């Protein structure tokens, strides 16, 4: 059954095909309205309850077995004056002295010890990214009714980890979070990755620097796929797109190296519905022949009013990881756009340079090659993540 | 992430304590609830980001109770956790409840339990989170 | 199956090794039955005669002194009495252990 | 195996078989000469010498390896006194490193000395010349190794002597390997 | 789960992944880079006495294996023939090299090591004496540029600093290997212009221009988002920050 379950707790489930789960979440909310994306009445004081009341009543009657009178006591008694100690009013940005929360207590220990001159500060708590995400989409609506979302709509969340691997940690992982929806397809999320790779460059330009080539790995070569329970997913859309799939599985299938028969597929054939696929689990996702993704789906849910229904933002990217820039090797300060190699003036091959230094340090004053030395033009992974 | 810092020992403490009261009324946890002030838990210097990640964190770690083997008054003094929670939050949008598709018809039934029991509170109250929507149809907690 | 089939003497197979209280019970077995290798391995199920033989061998290269004062500290002969104190003594070892 | 690629044995374990005949055969040279194989199975001293001579041709791919590691991937069996073998010729060439100055700069090791025998094989003439400590026409033994642990003393004249067996024979000593009546009863109690 | 990393596609037998594809291929052809190129790592104290070890070894084999060669070959030639006087003087060019390996092994490291730009074996002190850990050409560029006792190694005093500075523009801070030559103090023009660049006013801004504040303001409206901003990306695009 498509029937989600932990295959090891807390870190992957059990797979299920997304849109036969999407039906199944359906069938119990359909109808219901609980999954739509229309604004509700909200739970309030109880002095305030007098212009809800008439409408609540009923519905608490007919969905509770209960009468009118019973309803309204239901309502009375389970009012959030009973629940909040804070005020309509009260900040957030101090602890109450009147609470004995033992996580409070943390938290005092938390905040006091940084009430010093050496730690007076207001920046990040311990990741910036995520809620600038939330904010600037989260509740708002298209200006166009094309690029609205379903009511209704699965929603998941598909970690694109980075091709530069840490190679010195491996719990906490190299990612950018991007939701999509069930109805579209891979070739969306596809287009939507902005990865560097798509801007590789080369080229040894050492005689006539200003020569750099006119033409991004983006306009030279278009491949892309992605992988999920041992299909791939290629695109073909343009001329300049090559099947790689096959140049995978003529190799990956000729011994037993450690993986199964695998199957192929374009990009423009599956929608994010038409998969079966893990929670968790490490899937594949490639473009430009080399740039390898690895695809982690953390997580798939129904939308809802309160979601950004807006879908000119869509894929919407929710977190990210903050790699570090490529800086000069000479000014230590500056970030590099060439790379040389055989270079007679640098200390050790490859050295990288930035533009100002670069030139100045290998020509002179009409732009004249000074020295052995092969360079190349640079753009940085550090940079345009 | 997981357990939020010492929100654990709190929910726990509570929980046991409303369970000790031999009653299921949300009075009783209310006053335990306000004698302890559970409600100022959303305060504390938490920007943003913090505050939504620990309202998630939170709703789920009370739903780990509100959901089986634990018997029904420990359960219904899950959900009015669950309730205190949500409701007491300062988030803008407020932050969801994460239902599995595994525990919502679960859910639905306890719902059927609730009123069926004659407990009425508890069964206004999660028919007053689902008026909220509180509970987000996510694939795990 | 390769044609590098390697050979080396194996008759020198893994035996376990003989235990403190086992070599005092062979010298008491000295004292009270004597040099007769076939009763001893008969009164040692665990140690055939050739086990027995071996003993003797290894223990007269230093302890032949040993060997002729536990003879000369002769006792009555008793098969059951033995087979229980080997077994009682054995058993303390282990819980001592 | 190792003369052409194959899945057990890709291109960094791959080796050709000239260079690491001619060393195992430069390698067997020091063997017997240094009394190695006189009275030891030899087939050992094969498999030692192959498996070091193959580690050293690429190093770098293949100090990582091990005696069965490689053994089994070209569907080989070894003998345990392989390693015997490869101890001895280990301690062997650490003696003979000793004996230049730009090997001795580098404090070779166990781990290290592998990779170095491509220097030291085209001297090694002059380095057992400087190793041993047998200087005579006819620093360290150059002897077989039974020896090489050093007799405890070394073979005073054995006691050649003669005793008078012709005396009277002490009737106690007789009489002490008989068994009582008692004893004979208990016996065949037990029997 | 975290054996997935890259590549997805890797042999449990032999630990490789699948071969160089097409498009691989036509980009290794047009020589675009790949990122894994990117990764450099730091020459610790260690590795730079390693080199220096490797150096003096590999200057101590080049001058003593001639003479070893030379002592055995006439050892060799003078074991077989049978004329005493030539037998003799083939014992004689054997004791020149016998008292040669002798001399050579007693020479100081700093002679041993030699000139700047005597031959080394870059190759061999690569893949034999580093294990192939760093490249023979790097291993060439770091020795022969910073770490042969030739080069300057020492801090820039205060007069080394004005004069750099006075003649860097002389050259309009163009033509460094020109500047460092001037300054007479031995060092290299990447020496010079790193030192001149971590002090250059023109590099490092207190001042802002207008096309900086163009450049910094249609990035922060092309990728904030709310409060963030990758403060410290931007360098790329618009010159003199860090
Ligand atoms: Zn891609
Ligand atoms: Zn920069």
């Amino acid at each position: 059954c498509n029937f989600p379950e932990y295959e090891l707790p807390e870190l992957n489930t059990r797979a299920f095909h997304v849109g036969a789960f999407g039906e199944l979440w359906r069938g119990r909310l359909r109808g219901a309205g609980d999954l739509s994306l229309r604004e509700p009445p909200a739970s309030a004081l109880p002095g305030s309850q007098a212009a809800d009341s008439d409408r609540e009543d009923a519905a608490v009657a007919r969905d509770l077995d209960c009468s009118l009178e019973a309803a309204a006591e239901l309502r009375a008694v389970c009012g959030l004056d009973k629940l909040k100690c804070l005020e309509d009013g009260e900040d957030p940005e101090v602890i109450p002295e009147n609470t004995d929360l033992v996580t409070l207590g943390v938290r005092k220990r938390f905040l006091e010890h940084r009430e010093e001159t050496i730690t007076i500060d207001r920046a990040c708590r311990q990741e910036t990214f995520v809620y600038e995400m939330e904010s600037h989409a989260i509740g708002k609506k298209p200006e166009n009714s094309a690029d609205m979302i379903e009511e209704g709509e699965l929603i998941l969340s598909v970690n694109i980890l980075y091709p530069v691997i840490f190679h010195k940690h491996k719990e906490h992982k190299p990612y950018q979070t991007m939701l999509v929806l069930g109805s579209q397809k891979l070739t969306q999320l596809r287009d939507s990755i902005r990865c560097v790779s798509d801007l590789q460059i080369g080229g040894e330009f050492s005689n006539t620097p200003d020569q750099a080539p006119e033409h991004i790995s983006k306009d030279l070569y278009k491949s892309a796929f992605f992988y999920f329970e041992g299909t791939f997913y290629n695109d073909k859309r343009y001329p300049e797109c090559r099947d790689l799939s096959r140049t995978i599985i003529e190799w990956s299938e000729s011994h037993d190296r450690g993986y199964g028969k695998f199957q192929t597929a374009r990009m423009e054939d599956f929608t994010f519905n038409d998969l079966c696929i893990k929670l968790g689990f490490p899937y594949l996702y490639c473009h430009q022949g080399d740039c390898e993704h690895v695809i982690v789906i953390t997580d798939i849910r129904l939308v809802h009013h309160d979601d950004c229904l807006d879908r000119t933002l869509y894929p919407l990217l929710i977190k990210k990881h903050w790699l570090w820039t490529r800086k000069c090797f000479v000014c230590k300060m500056y970030t590099a756009r060439w790379v040389t190699n055989n270079d007679s003036f640098a200390p050790e091959d490859p050295c990288f340079f930035c533009d100002v230094c670069f030139r100045m340090l290998h020509y002179d004053s009409e732009g004249n090659k000074l020295g052995e030395f092969l360079a190349y033009p640079y753009v940085d992974p550090g940079t345009f993540n | 992430m997981g357990t939020p810092p010492g929100l654990q020992t709190d929910c726990e403490a509570l929980l046991s304590r409303f369970q000790e009261t031999d009653s299921v009324r949300f009075e009783d946890f209310t006053e335990l609830w306000r004698n302890m002030k559970f409600g100022t838990i959303f305060c504390g210097r938490m920007r943003n980001l913090e505050k939504n990640m620990f309202t998630k964190e939170a709703l789920a770690l009370a739903w780990r109770y509100f959901l089986p083997p634990y018997t029904f008054q420990i359960r219904v003094g899950a959900l009015y956790l669950l309730y205190g929670l949500y409701n007491t939050q300062l988030c803008q949008p407020k932050q969801k409840i994460r239902v599995a598709l595994k525990d919502w018809d679960e859910v639905l039934k306890f719902q059927q339990d609730l009123v069926n029991a004659q407990h009425f509170d508890a069964a206004y109250i999660f028919r007053k989170l689902r008026l909220d929507r509180a509970f987000h149809f996510t694939a795990m907690p | 199956g390769s044609t590098t089939t390697y050979s080396s003497f194996r008759k020198n197979y893994y035996s376990k090794p003989w235990s403190n209280k086992e070599t005092d019970m062979f010298f008491l077995a000295i004292s009270m039955v004597g040099t007769d290798f076939s009763m001893i391995g008969q009164l040692f199920p665990h140690r055939a005669r050739i086990e027995i033989k071996n003993k003797f061998k290894r223990e007269e290269k230093t302890n032949g002194w040993r060997i002729d004062k536990a003879f000369q500290e002769k006792r009555p002969f008793d098969f059951d009495f033995f087979a229980h104190l080997l077994q009682k003594v054995l058993a303390e070892e282990e819980k001592r252990k | 195996k190792l003369f052409q690629a194959s899945p057990s044995v890709p291109a960094k374990y791959v080796e050709d078989k000239e260079k690491m005949l001619s060393r195992t055969m430069q390698l067997v040279e020091l063997a017997n000469e240094t009394w190695l194989v006189t009275g030891r199975h030899p087939l050992p001293v094969i498999t030692a010498a192959t498996f070091l001579a193959w580690q050293s041709l690429q190093p770098a791919d293949r100090l990582s390896c091990s005696l069965a590691r490689f053994c089994k991937l070209a569907n080989v069996d070894l003998p345990y006194p392989a390693s015997s073998r490869l101890q001895e010729l280990l301690a062997v060439l650490l003696r003979m490193a000793e004996q230049l100055a730009w090997l001795r700069v580098l404090r070779l090791d166990k781990r290290s000395v592998v990779k170095h025998i491509g220097d030291l094989l085209q001297h090694r003439q002059s380095l057992v010349r400087s190793a041993f400590r047998d200087g005579t026409a006819e620093p360290a033994l150059l002897l077989p190794p039974c020896m090489l642990k050093s007799p405890k003393r070394i073979c005073p004249v054995p006691p050649v002597s003669t005793v008078t067996g012709d005396e009277n024979i002490s009737d106690s000593e007789i009489e002490q390997y008989l068994r009582t009546p008692q004893e004979v009863r208990d016996f065949q109690r037990a029997q | 789960m975290g054996h997935f990393m890259k590549p997805y596609f890797k042999d449990k037998v032999t630990g490789v992944g699948p071969p160089a594809n097409e498009d691989t291929r036509e980009k290794a052809a047009q020589g675009i880079k790949a990122f894994e190129e990117l990764l450099v790592t730091k020459w610790k104290n260690w590795e730079k006495a390693l080199l220096r070890k490797s150096v003096v070894s590999d200057r101590l084999q080049r001058l003593l294996q001639p003479k070893l060669l030379k002592l055995e070959y006439l050892h060799q030639k003078q074991s077989k023939v049978s004329s005493e006087l030539e037998r003799q003087a083939l014992e004689k060019q054997g004791r020149e090299a016998e008292k040669e390996i002798q001399d050579i092994n007693q020479l100081p490291e700093e002679a041993l090591l030699g000139n700047r730009l005597d031959s080394h074996d870059w190759e061999k002190i690569s893949n034999i004496n580093f294990e192939g850990s760093r490249s023979a050409e790097e291993i060439r560029k770091f020795w022969q540029n910073s770490e042969h006792p030739s080069i300057n190694k020492q801090e820039w005093s205060r007069e080394e600093e004005e004069r750099l500075q006075a003649i860097a523009a002389a050259h309009g801070h163009l033509e460094w290997q020109k500047i460092a030559e001037e300054l007479g103090t031995s060092r290299s023009a990447f020496q010079c212009l790193q030192k001149f660049q971590q002090h250059n006013k023109a590099l490092k801004r207190k001042e802002w221009t207008e096309e900086e504040d163009r450049m910094l303001t249609q990035l922060v409206q092309e990728m904030r988002v709310g409060s963030h901003i990758p403060y410290r990306r931007i360098v790329y695009y618009m010159e003199g920050r860090d």
